[PDB]
C-alpha cells in the first residue's frame, strides 16, 4: 500500500524487507552467490553479519553504518530492495538510515542494556552503500540514469579547500528584533516579505547576517576516471565528485580510488544575463563511500 | 463425528510430538488463543491423574488440558509464563501446572482440564445471583494472586473459566502476567510518574501547540492487555502499573454483564479507550487523572451527547441503555435483565409475600453491585480499594457463612 | 483537537490528534466514535449497521433464536435464584416480576397483527521520525 | 494466508508462518539447546 509517487517504493514494505535483511543476514549466503561455497566457514557465516555490527557500532559509537549492496543481493527477501536502492538513492537511503535507527534502539530495548537511550535516539544514523554493480564509465551514462547509484574508479587529480554550504539563515528584523531562523530546503531559501511579527510589519527590517548563519562542509573532488572498458579513440574524462560533511578533507591528490554515488544534474547559470540557466544541464556525482 | 480438518492438525502436531504417542491421546481442540492453541487428550497413564487430584474437579470423568503454544513465543516469556504458574500451585483458583516438556522449539504445557460453558452462552441471561458469585469467586482468586504479589494483566471473561453447573471459576491464561518488582527501595508524589531512572527553560509552555519537527522520546511501559478491558493507569502509559489495573478489568466485566453488552469497550487503539472513558465519565474527571498523575491533557471542539454528563454515576448509562432495549424489545420474556430496568426505573424515580421479598433482595443486591461498582471505578490507584477490600463488601455476605 | 502531553515536556506527547471541520459532515463515522448505541447487546459505540431491529425478517430469526433457547435460559434462572449458592440451593418454580416493557414476544405480536391483513506482537520502534521521513510522507 | 506476524524469537516479522518456521535462521535457532536452558532447568524440577 501507499507507493510514492515518481518511485516504486513503499515505506512500509521496505522497511520490513530492511528489518527481515538485517536481522537474517549470514556471510554463507553471499559464499553461495559467489559460488565460493567451498570456502564456507563454520565459525564466521554462522555468526549474524550485521547485527553484530550494530553491536560493536553501539559499544564503540559511530554513525555511520556502510552496507554492501551485493549482500542485499544475496537475501532472496531483499532482491527488488537492492533494484529500489539503485533506481532511488535519496528515498532508499533515509528509509534505511530510519530503519538504522529502529533496530538500534529495539536491540538495546529487548535486551533490556543498561545503556541509557538518550544517545540513540538523538543521534541521526547514516548508510553508505558499495559495491552497487558496475562501472560502465561515464561515456555511456545517458540522461535517463540521473539520479541512480553509479560506481566510480580513478585517481584524485585535485581537491578544491572547504567550501562552507549554508542550512539556516538567520535574518533579523532592524524594528523588533523578529530573529527567524530559516532552515533551507531542495536548496531554496525563503524571505519573509515584512515582519514575520503581526504587531511589528516593516519589509526592509530584515537584513541576512551572513555571519551568524550555520553552514555544513562541501568539498568538491577532480576525478579523472580509469575505467575497467574504453571506447575506440577514447581520452581520459574528469569528473566533479562532490563529498558532504564527515568525508571532506578525506581523499588526498594521488589516491586511486573507487567511490560510489547519485549522479546528479544541475543547471549551469549563463552569466551573461543573471537569473538565466543553460539548457545543457552540468553533471557531477554526490558521493556516498569512498574505498 | 468430529471435524476432520481439525484432525489434520491434530496427527500433525501428534507426530511433531514424539515423546507424547504413548504418554497421551489426543481427544479434541477446545482452546484457541492469540498466544497459543489448547487441546483436550486423555490421560493414558494414571500417576498424573494420582497427581493433583484434588485439584482436579471430580464433575464428570477427569481429562487433562493441553497447552501447546506458538513458536514464535519468546523462550524468556515461556519461562516467565512456567515458572508463575510453578509458583502459585495449589491455590484451587488459580490452575496450576501439572506437566512441561518440549520438542526443540515447541513447547507443550499439561494442565488439568476445566469443563467450563462459553461466556457469549450465558452473558445475557445470567441472574444477579450469578454476578454476585462469579464475581465473588473472581475476586478470591485476585485475592489470592495480589497476594502472591503479581500483576495479571490480561484480565478478560475469555481468560476465566467459570463452571455453572459447580457455580465456581478459576483463571488459566497468565500469558502477558507480571510479577510486580519492587516498586521502589505522600500520593501525590507515589505515582507523579517520577520513578526508577529519571528520579529526584521556564516561560514557555506548550500547553495549545505540537511540535512541527519532534525531537523527544515516548513513555516505555507495558501495554499488554486486551482490545479493551484496559484501565486508566496502562492506557495513558502512567508509569509504576499496580495490581489495581486488574481491578478495574474485573469492574469493566462486572459492568458488562449489567447491561448485556459483551464488546463493551471496542477500542481500537488508545485514543479510541481514551475517548471512550471521556464520554463515559467526562473530560474534567479525566483530565483530573492525568494531573494526578503529573500528565496535561486536553481536548476541545468535540461533541459529547453528554457534556460532562453521566455524573449522576453509572446508574443513568446502564439505564439508557436498557432504556433504548426497552423500547426495542431485544430482550426475551424471561430476560433477567428486567427486574434491573425495574430496579433503575425505582431508584432513579424516572402469593405477593414472596414477590415483596424477592424484590427486596434484589433491591439490596443491585444497591451493592452499584456501589462496588463505583467503588472500583475510581481513576485514583491509591484510593481505589484492594481486592480484599472489595471482598469486604457488604455485598459479600456469602463469605460470612465460614 | 485531543492533546495529551507531559507536564514536564521532558517526554514526547502520547496522544496529539486534531481533526479538521469538514471531515466531520457525517455523524455516522466520527473519528472519535459516539456512544451511539444500536440494539440486540452490541458494543455501545458501535449501532446496527446494515441491521435493523423492526425488520421483520430479522425479527423472526431472533424470535426463532430465543424460543429455542428458552428452556436454557429457564435453566439458568432456576439453577441461580435467590440462596447465593448452587449445592447450598438443593432441597418455587419461577418468579416473573411484570413489567411495562416491550419484548421480543410483544413486539412479535404486533407485527403479527400488523401484518395479519494478527500474530499480537510487534517490532520495537522508535519515537523520533527524521525530517527526511516527514518530507516523504 | 492471515499466518502474518512477528517471530520475537527470530526478532523478525513473516507473511506466512509456515515458511518462517523453514526459514533458515528459525531452523537453526530451533536447533540451538542454548536458548532454552533455562526452560529446560524448571522442566527437570517437575521430576
Ligand atoms: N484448563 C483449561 N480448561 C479449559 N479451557 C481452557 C483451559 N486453558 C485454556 N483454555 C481455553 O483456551 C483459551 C486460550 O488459553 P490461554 O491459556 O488463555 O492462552 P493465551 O495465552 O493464548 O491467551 C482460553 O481462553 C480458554 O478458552
Ligand atoms: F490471548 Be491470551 F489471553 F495471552
Ligand atoms: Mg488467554
Ligand atoms: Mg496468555
Ligand atoms: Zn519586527
Ligand atoms: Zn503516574
Ligand atoms: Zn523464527
Amino acid at each position: 500500500l501507499r507507493i510514492i509517487w515518481g518511485t516504486n517504493v513503499s515505506i512500509q514494505e521496505c522497511t520490513t524487507n530492511f528489518r527481515n535483511f538485517l536481522m537474517s543476514f549470514k556471510y554463507k549466503f553471499r559464499k553461495i552467490l559467489d559460488e565460493r561455497e567451498e570456502f564456507i566457514n563454520n565459525t564466521t557465516d554462522e555468526e549474524l553479519y550485521y547485527i553484530k555490527q550494530l553491536n560493536e557500532m553501539r559499544e564503540l559509537g559511530t554513525s555511520n553504518l556502510n552496507l554492501d549492496a551485493r549482500n542485499l543481493l544475496a537475501y532472496k527477501q531483499t532482491e527488488d530492495l537492492y533494484h529500489q536502492l539503485l533506481n532511488y538513492p535519496q528515498e532508499v537511503i533515509s528509509i534505511m538510515d530510519q530503519t538504522i535507527k529502529d533496530c538500534m534502539v529495539s536491540l538495546i530495548v529487548d535486551n533490556n542494556l543498561d545503556y541509557d537511550l538518550d544517545e540513540i535516539e538523538t543521534k541521526f544514523y547514516k548508510v553508505r552503500p558499495y559495491n552497487v554493480g558496475s562501472c560502465k564509465g561515464m561515456r555511456e551514462l545517458n540522461p535517463n540514469d540521473i539520479d541512480k547509484l553509479i560506481n566510480l574508479k580513478g585517481l584524485v587529480l585535485r581537491s578544491t579547500p572547504v567550501i562552507p554550504d549554508m542550512k539556516v539563515a538567520f535574518f533579523k528584523c532592524n524594528v523588533c528584533d523578529h530573529t527567524m531562523a530559516v532552515e533551507i530546503d531542495r536548496g531554496v531559501i525563503q524571505e519573509p516579505a515584512r515582519c514575520e511579527r503581526i504587531d511589528c510589519n516593516e519589509p526592509n527590517s530584515m537584513s541576512l547576517i551572513h555571519n551568524r548563519c550555520s553552514f555544513a562542509d562541501k568539498q568538491v573532488i577532480k576525478l579523472q576516471e580509469t575505467p575497467d572498458f574504453v571506447p575506440d579513440g577514447q581520452t581520459p574524462h574528469s569528473i566533479s565528485l562532490c563529498v558532504y560533511d564527515e568525508l571532506v578533507d578525506s581523499c588526498r591528490a594521488g589516491d586511486r580510488i573507487e567511490v560510489t554515488g547519485t549522479f546528479r544534474s544541475i543547471p549551469i547559470r549563463a552569466n551573461s544575463r543573471q537569473r538565466v540557466l543553460k539548457s545543457l544541464y552540468k553533471t557531477y556525482v554526490d558521493v556516498v563511500h569512498v574505498k | 463425528d468430529i471435524p476432520p480438518e481439525i484432525k489434520e492438525e491434530m496427527i500433525q502436531l501428534y507426530h511433531d510430538l514424539p515423546g507424547i504417542e504413548n504418554e497421551y491421546k489426543l481427544i479434541d481442540k477446545i482452546g484457541e488463543g492469540t498466544f497459543s492453541s489448547v487441546y483436550k487428550a486423555k490421560d493414558i497413564t494414571g500417576k498424573i491423574t494420582k497427581k493433583f487430584a484434588s485439584h482436579f474437579w471430580n464433575y464428570g470423568s477427569n481429562y487433562v488440558a493441553l497447552k501447546k503454544i506458538y513458536v514464535t513465543s519468546s523462550p524468556q516469556r515461556i519461562y516467565n509464563e512456567l515458572n508463575l504458574l510453578y509458583i502459585m500451585t495449589g491455590s484451587s483458583r488459580v490452575a496450576p501446572l501439572c506437566d512441561a516438556k518440549r520438542v526443540r522449539d515447541q513447547v507443550i504445557a499439561v494442565l488439568p482440564y476445566y469443563p467450563h460453558e462459553e461466556f457469549r452462552t450465558f452473558y445475557r441471561d445470567l441472574p444477579i445471583k450469578g454476578i454476585k458469585k462469579y464475581i465473588w469467586e473472581l475476586l478470591r482468586a485476585l485475592k489470592f494472586v495480589h497476594s502472591k504479589g503479581i500483576i495479571h494483566r490480561d484480565i478478560k471473561p475469555t481468560n476465566f473459566l467459570f463452571n455453572l453447573e459447580l457455580g465456581r471459576g478459576v483463571l488459566v491464561d497468565f500469558g502477558l502476567a507480571e510479577a510486580q518488582m519492587d516498586y521502589k527501595s505522600n500520593h501525590e508524589q507515589f505515582c507523579p510518574c517520577i520513578m526508577r531512572n529519571q528520579y529526584s527553560v521556564n516561560g514557555v509552555d506548550l500547553t495549545k501547540g505540537y511540535p512541527k519537527n519532534e525531537t523527544r522520546r515516548i513513555k516505555r511501559a507495558n501495554r499488554a492487555g486486551t482490545r479493551g478491558f484496559r484501565a486508566p493507569e496502562v492506557l495513558m502509559k502512567c508509569g509504576a502499573q499496580s495490581t489495581k489495573i486488574d481491578i478495574w478489568s474485573v469492574g469493566v466485566i462486572l459492568l458488562s454483564l449489567l447491561g448485556r453488552r459483551f464488546p463493551m469497550f471496542q477500542s481500537l487503539d488508545d485514543a479510541d479507550s481514551l475517548l471512550e472513558l471521556c464520554t463515559i465519565f467526562g473530560w474534567k474527571e479525566l483530565r483530573k487523572c492525568a494531573a494526578l498523575h503529573g500528565l496535561g491533557f486536553e481536548a476541545s471542539g468535540l461533541i459529547w451527547d453528554k457534556p460532562n454528563g453521566y455524573s449522576n454515576g453509572l446508574k443513568e448509562f446502564v439505564y439508557d441503555l436498557l432504556n433504548k432495549e426497552c423500547t426495542i424489545g431485544t430482550f426475551p420474556e424471561y430476560s433477567v435483565a428486567f427486574e434491573t430496568f425495574g430496579f433503575l426505573q425505582q431508584e432513579l424515580h424516572d402469593d405477593a409475600y414472596e414477590l415483596k421479598k424477592y424484590q427486596e433482595e434484589i433491591w439490596s443486591d443491585h444497591y451493592w453491585c452499584f456501589q462496588v461498582l463505583e467503588q472500583c471505578f475510581e481513576m485514583d490507584p491509591q484510593k481505589r480499594s484492594s481486592a480484599e477490600d472489595l471482598l469486604k463488601t457488604p455485598f459479600f455476605n456469602e463469605l460470612n457463612e465460614n | 483537537h485531543v492533546y495529551l502531553y507531559d507536564l514536564w515536556q521532558t517526554w514526547a506527547p502520547i496522544i496529539t490528534l486534531e481533526w479538521k471541520p469538514q471531515e466531520l459532515t457525517n455523524l455516522d463515522e466520527l473519528p472519535y466514535p459516539i456512544l451511539k448505541i444500536g440494539s440486540f447487546g452490541r458494543c455501545p459505540f458501535i449501532g446496527d449497521r446494515n441491521y435493523d431491529e423492526s425488520s421483520y425478517k430479522r425479527v423472526v430469526k431472533r424470535y426463532s433464536r430465543d424460543k429455542a433457547n428458552k428452556k436454557y435460559a429457564l435453566q439458568l434462572r432456576a439453577l441461580f435464584q435467590y440462596h447465593a449458592d448452587t449445592l447450598l440451593n438443593t432441597s418455587k418454580n419461577l418468579i416473573f416480576i411484570p413489567h411495562t416493557c416491550n419484548d421480543s414476544t410483544k413486539s412479535f405480536k404486533k407485527w403479527m397483527q400488523e401484518k395479519a391483513k494478527g500474530n499480537g506482537l510487534g517490532p520495537t520502534r522508535a519515537s523520533v521520525m527524521s525530517k527526511n521521513m516527514k518530507s516523504l510522507s | 494466508v492471515k499466518n502474518s506476524g512477528y517471530c520475537e524469537n527470530c526478532r523478525v516479522k513473516y507473511e506466512s508462518l509456515e515458511q518462517h518456521i523453514v526459514s533458515e535462521k528459525h531452523l537453526s535457532f530451533a536447533e540451538n539447546d542454548l536458548n532454552f536452558e533455562a526452560i529446560d532447568s524448571l522442566i527437570e524440577n517437575l521430576r
